[PDB]
């Protein structure tokens, strides 16, 4: 067949988000709201081109956006939030009921000192339109073209020339 | 056994077979043969003797390896195809093993050895369910997948099948036995037109369940097992074995008798794919079950035999089971000939 | 005698199993859900015969997603070749293939 | 299996809709007649075997033999009709759709032809 | 791996107490000794004679009991279902159905032993 | 394919030549019977979890249990020969010839 | 199995009579294995030692057939410069036919077989030679 | 630790042969609890708990009935073991061997063809590099049992409850 085209190693390069996955639970919820844009367009593109090397330049996006969130917590909420994400790390499942007194003090500084509201239940899973400028692909399976169906049946039925001819049935 | 269960069992058996008739998954296809083997062995066991057990045990353990052999044939398919529907089989190897599995639940010989054991041992009324509505799930799966099967296969099955249903009729004098050969015999003549026309191996189908349920209640309605039982039925009651002449006159395939149709037919179909030398192997190798068949009409109508004295008290009592479908089937397995053209309302 | 009630009737008693293309629960995709998919609605309706041969490039990708024959026999390939190489010192594996470069996240 | 994977055919379904653009077969049918004789001959039959005069006795069974295999007859033969003209019209659909396949000869008269001599001596 | 690794070490030590216990203590065997048991008395027949089993229906049909609970098992997962008219209804049939199977076997003397 | 999958194919072999090959008793026969089943079900189990096929998951649980209806099947039989014989020994199932 | 089939008919009539005599003897000795077999299956025999003598038996008495049959039919269309004549497979098969009387020692088998052995590869003969199809592939 | 799936499947044909060979049930016993319990493992490695879990459950409590039994039907005065009988020793013997001979020709030769087709590599290859989520993609398949497959479940248990139908028939006399 032919040869894989693979983006080379520099252009899927991006400043990684060299956070811990507690860090990350932590900031989970303000991070679906805040980073929701550069976020949901990502999905659409994976969803819709079904192919991971037509959607880096949207995935460096995301990280960019996503730096962008955690330099607003350290320069506003940075000790605080240093305090809910080291409770949630000690769980081994990093529960958040365990940790609702430092989930308190990390919300109160950030709606003060950033104006952000954590989403209510049942919000950060609803579905969501998305409005980009990238046209639809018309071929995302690049499918072949689909073979020519059988000829479709005729008109009217009529009787049989001579009945059933089968040897010396004469009708 | 209480008449509500042995109705649930029977039941059974005819919701597998159309279970294995009505899915379009392999699985539930595989569950079908498992729920007709489940309720097919207390009601091959209905009545409990030694020859009973060992008939059921004979039969469950052909079914059981023929259904462990289809079952690893449908797993193989979907492991080299990802598909589970009855469609055109993607592996020769699975193809194969279904076959032989297929080939084994219908008795077609060399698979043949526990027919005419399991059929003897059971009692006519189970005799007659074995060879005539077991052969219905085994032959519809057949038919679904006639495009994917060998032809050399089937057709060695087939040629095989009808030699040794043929030479094993001529050595016997049990009658459950010569029905029992006589089945494989017409299963081999129904498996050979698989490859090339299915709508004919229905033709047989439907003929030679006729026939055999019009043998069977006929020697019901004798109460006859062997050759020796079956010749005193003369003197008692002669049109019950005037009609068995009749019927096993048209099970040679002798015209102008309904058992012409699925032969000619047959021939027909297999000489319009240049296939010459096979259907007259075929028709050559039918005599032999025509020779033992016209041996049993000789004992039982043709020709009379002793009776013993004891049939005198037996002359006064007439019969009190009545078999409402006997005579519909008799007539239908003798006079049919003239409406072969109906062939097109089976397509 | 394949007697199709479920077409007849409408009732769907076993075509929700017969493919791995078909609704799942929660959405779970299959394996090879698109070359299933794209063998699917290329032989619709053509008939078997014709899907045999038209609808073969399909079957061919389909099959060799399930059992990844051909892929398992390059990169078998490439193993042998990689060792016969280390054999003679004609090749040297690259740091981040050896264990010494921490993987991207 | 030809007919069996026809494009809109229902399953379980004995006489389809189309089926009724050909002519009903005639009650006066020689093969209904021989299937109402079939019928009767089963009642004979059925007559012999519980043994009661076969010529007279269950006219009323006689007469439901009969009327029961007319009917079942002249549903028969109304599909096995409608079978045959759906094999004659899908033949004569396939040769109009392909006349490569079905090229017309010429016609040569005997005059022209030469066909060998076998003399019987 | 580390399921492996205590199964290992269980099987381990086991197969090493076997062993202490075989080789430590002072061993003097005669045939008498290691005759078999019958309270004092020799035995008349052997063990390995055919023993009648007065519950092998039982048995039979605890077989069929045990795929039942083999079926019943997935149920703390079918409860997360969307269709939980259709998963109740079809949970109660299986559970009805073992019930009748296990009520035919007790009303028709199944259950009852010899 | 991979190995274990040819593994398991010549252990489903060699379940079924046992179970062609009686030597004495009928319970051994139905031992190779169970053998072939718990093999078909390691195969189709394999196969399935590989592909993702999830709603194809069930269908092992379904082959074990008409495996063990039909082990169920044949222990009834069993016990049958047993008390019409006194042994299970296949040799016993002779009255039925041809 | 086709294998044995096409080392043997790739070989053409009247030529290597040698090697056609030995691809004829290796499929008569499949079917006596394969008869040899069937007949331990069925009828099984007393001893090991009684089990290898009935192989033997029957393996040489089939492999005898097979190399007769085809050295007569090759020095047959050898000797009368005929290949596609279906007489030589006549006179081979009738050979092998008094070679199979002559292992089970009698004559009226010997004869028998020479005559229906002989038509039989008379039959295979003209079918090579016209196209007969014993297994005809579906084709209405 | 690489071919953990071939060792285990190599167990599974040597209990294959083991109860293949037929020696006492008893012992055929054995060899199918074994063959089980490295079935379990296998599917356990290639992700099916519960199945594993499944297969090892109910095998485990089948073999017990047919211990019992092998202890009131099949019990000879002189039960016997692989090393018991000249024919069931070479039985195991030659499964040994066939098993041995198969595995060896499939390692040190990588594309072996006996019916099938089967590669050398190991058996991590054929693995999928796909995220299930917080899902047990074989547990959510098997509970659809009673959502989507209705109709098997309603086969399944009428099958069930008709073969303790047939069980006490066939047990009557």
């Amino acid at each position: 067949p032919g040869i894989v085209e693979l983006p080379t190693l520099e252009d899927l390069k991006v400043q990684e988000v060299k956070v811990s996955s507690s860090v990350l639970k932590a900031a989970a919820h303000h991070y679906g709201a805040q980073c929701d844009k550069p976020n949901k367009e990502f999905m659409l593109c994976r969803w819709e081109e079904k192919d991971p090397r037509r959607c880096l330049e949207e995935g460096k996006l995301v990280n960019q956006c996503a730096l962008d969130f955690f330099r607003q917590i350290k320069r506003h909420c940075a000790e605080p939030f240093t305090e809910y994400w080291t409770c949630i790390d000690y769980s081994g499942l990093q529960l958040f009921r365990h940790c609702r007194k430092q989930q308190a003090k990390f919300d109160e500084c950030v709606l003060d000192k950033l104006g952000w509201v954590r989403p209510d239940l049942g919000e950060l899973s609803k579905v969501t339109k998305v409005k980009t400028d990238r046209p639809l692909p018309e071929n995302p399976y690049h499918s072949r073209a689909r073979p020519e169906p059988n000829p479709e049946a005729e008109g009217d039925l009529k009787p049989a020339k001579h009945g059933s001819r089968l040897f010396f049935w004469t009708m | 056994m209480n008449p509500i269960i042995y109705t649930t069992l029977i039941m059974t058996v005819m919701s597998g077979t159309m279970l294995v008739m009505i899915s379009s998954h392999w699985l539930l296809i595989w569950i079908g043969f498992e729920m007709n083997l489940l309720a097919m062995i207390p009601v091959l066991m209905k009545n409990f003797n030694p020859r009973a057990t060992e008939a059921a045990t004979k039969y469950f353990l052909t079914q059981a390896t023929a259904s462990m052999m289809l079952m690893m044939a449908i797993i193989i398919n979907l492991l080299y195809s990802g598909q589970w529907t009855i469609t055109k089989m993607f592996n020769p190897v699975a193809m194969t093993m279904m076959t032989m599995a297929l080939a084994m639940k219908l008795g077609l010989s060399p698979f043949h050895f526990w027919v005419p054991e399991v059929t003897q041992g059971i009692s006519l009324q189970a005799g007659l369910l074995l060879l005539t509505w077991q052969k219905l799930a085994p032959l519809s799966v057949l038919c679904q997948i006639s495009q994917s099967i060998n032809p050399n296969l089937m057709l060695t099955m087939a040629m095989l099948s009808i030699l040794i249903g043929g030479w094993g009729g001529l050595n016997q004098t049990q009658l459950r036995k010569i029905m029992a050969y006589s089945s494989i015999a017409h299963m081999g003549w129904m498996t050979a037109v698989l490859p090339y026309n299915t709508t004919m191996t229905i033709l047989n189908l439907l003929i030679y369940i006729t026939m055999t349920l019009a043998m069977f209640m006929l020697l019901i309605h004798s109460s006859a097992t062997t050759t020796l039982s079956l010749s005193h039925t003369w003197n008692k009651m002669p049109v019950i074995t005037s009609l068995m002449m009749v019927t096993l006159l048209s099970m040679g395939g002798l015209p102008p008798l309904s058992g012409f149709m699925p032969k000619w037919m047959i021939i027909q179909e297999m000489t319009k794919n240049e296939s010459i030398i096979m259907p007259t192997l075929m028709a050559m190798t039918a005599l032999l079950n025509l020779y033992f068949y016209m041996r049993l009409a000789y004992s039982s109508s043709l020709t009379m035999f002793p009776s013993t004295n004891n049939m005198k008290m037996k002359w006064q009592f007439e019969h009190t089971k009545q078999m409402k479908l006997l005579p519909t089937m008799i007539v239908l397995s003798t006079l049919v000939l003239p409406m072969t053209p109906a062939l097109s309302s089976l397509n | 005698p394949f007697f199709d009630v479920q077409k007849r009737l409408g009732l769907d008693l076993d075509r929700w199993m017969t493919i791995q293309s078909a609704e799942q629960p929660h959405k779970i995709p299959g394996r090879c859900h698109a070359f299933e998919k794209e063998w699917i609605e290329c032989a619709h309706g053509i008939g078997g015969i014709r899907a045999e041969k038209e609808c073969k490039i399909e079957f061919d990708d389909f099959v060799e997603c399930l059992l990844r024959q051909k892929t398992m026999k390059r990169l078998s390939a490439i193993k042998r070749q990689r060792d016969k190489l280390i054999k003679e010192g004609k090749y040297t594996p690259p740091p981040h293939h050896l264990g010494k470069e921490d993987p991207r996240p | 299996t030809m007919m069996s994977g026809r494009p809109g055919r229902v399953p379980l379904q004995f006489l389809p809709n189309e089926a009724r653009s050909l002519p009903p077969p005639k009650l006066t049918d020689p093969r209904l007649v021989y299937m109402g004789f079939l019928g009767y001959c089963s009642g004979l039959i059925d007559n012999a075997i519980r043994r009661r005069p076969v010529v007279s006795a269950g006219l009323h069974r006689q007469l439901l033999y009969v009327t029961s295999f007319v009917f079942f007859g002249y549903y028969l033969l109304k599909r096995q009709d409608y079978m045959y003209a759906l094999r004659d019209h899908d033949m004569f659909a396939y040769v109009k759709s392909h006349p490569e396949d079905f090229p017309e000869k010429d016609k040569k008269t005997y005059g022209e032809i030469l066909e060998e001599f076998h003399p019987v001596r | 791996m580390n399921i492996m690794l205590t199964l290992l070490t269980n099987v381990t030590l086991a197969s090493l107490l076997v062993l202490i216990a075989f080789w430590l203590p002072q061993l003097n065997a005669y045939s008498e000794k290691t005759s078999p048991y019958e309270c004092g008395f020799d035995p008349m027949g052997s063990a390995r004679l055919p023993f009648s089993m007065k519950f092998f229906l039982v048995a039979i049909t605890f077989l069929l009991f045990d795929l039942e609970i083999a079926l019943l098992l997935p149920l703390p997962w079918a409860s997360q279902t969307n269709n939980l008219k259709t998963m109740l209804t079809m949970a109660l049939f299986l559970l009805i159905l073992l019930a009748a199977s296990l009520a035919y076997e007790w009303t028709q003397k199944g259950l009852e032993w010899a | 394919m991979p190995l274990v999958y040819m593994n398991i194919i010549m252990a489903f072999a060699i379940a079924l030549a046992g179970l062609l090959m009686y030597r004495s008793h009928l319970m051994s026969s139905l031992l190779c019977l169970e053998g072939m089943m718990l093999s078909l079900f390691i195969m189709s189990t394999l196969i399935i979890l590989n592909t993702h096929f999830t709603l194809a998951n069930m269908m092992p649980i379904i082959l074990l249990v008409f495996a063990a209806c039909e082990a169920a099947l044949g222990l009834s039989l069993l016990v049958m020969v047993s008390n019409t014989y006194g042994t299970d020994y296949v040799q016993n199932l002779n009255l039925l010839q041809c | 199995a086709k294998t044995l089939l096409h080392k043997y008919s790739d070989i053409p009539e009247g030529t290597e009579c040698h090697r056609k005599a030995y691809a004829s003897t290796s499929i008569g000795g499949a079917t006596g294995l394969i008869v040899s077999a069937y007949s331990i299956a069925l009828k099984p025999p007393a001893s090991f030692l009684e089990g290898v003598a009935r192989t033997g038996r029957y393996t040489f008495t089939s492999a005898a057939i097979g190399a007769i049959f085809g050295l007569t039919s090759c020095i047959s269309a050898q000797v009368r410069e005929k290949p596609d004549d279906p007489l030589n497979y006549f006179i081979g098969g009738c050979a092998g036919g008094l070679t199979l009387g002559a292992r089970t020692r009698s004559y009226g088998i010997g004869a028998a077989a020479c005559a229906y052995m002989g038509l039989t590869a008379a039959l295979v003969k003209m079918g090579q030679l016209e196209g007969w199809q014993v297994f005809a592939e579906p084709k209405v | 630790t690489m071919y953990i799936a071939f060792i285990l499947s190599t167990i599974f044909v040597i209990g294959f042969v083991g109860f293949s060979s037929k020696p006492s049930p008893i012992y055929g016993g054995l060899g199918l609890i074994v063959s089980g319990g490295v079935g379990c493992g296998i599917v356990l490695n290639f992700g099916g708990s519960f199945l594993g879990l499944m297969v090892f459950l109910i095998y485990l409590g089948g073999m017990l009935v047919v211990f019992g039994y092998t202890t009131a039907m099949a019990t000879e005065m002189y039960p016997e073991v692989w090393v018991s009988n000249k024919t069931v020793f070479g039985a195991f013997v030659s499964g040994l061997m066939m098993e041995f001979c198969m595995v060896y020709y499939a390692l040190k030769e990588e594309e072996v063809e006996i019916i099938f087709k089967f590669n050398g590599l190991g058996d991590w290859v054929i693995y999928d590099t796909g995220d299930s989520g917080f899902f047990s993609e074989e547990a959510m398949g098997i509970a659809a049992l009673y959502s989507y497959g209705t109709w098997l479940v309603i086969v399944t248990g009428w099958s069930l409850l008709i073969g303790v139908v047939v069980i006490m028939e066939i047990t009557r006399g």
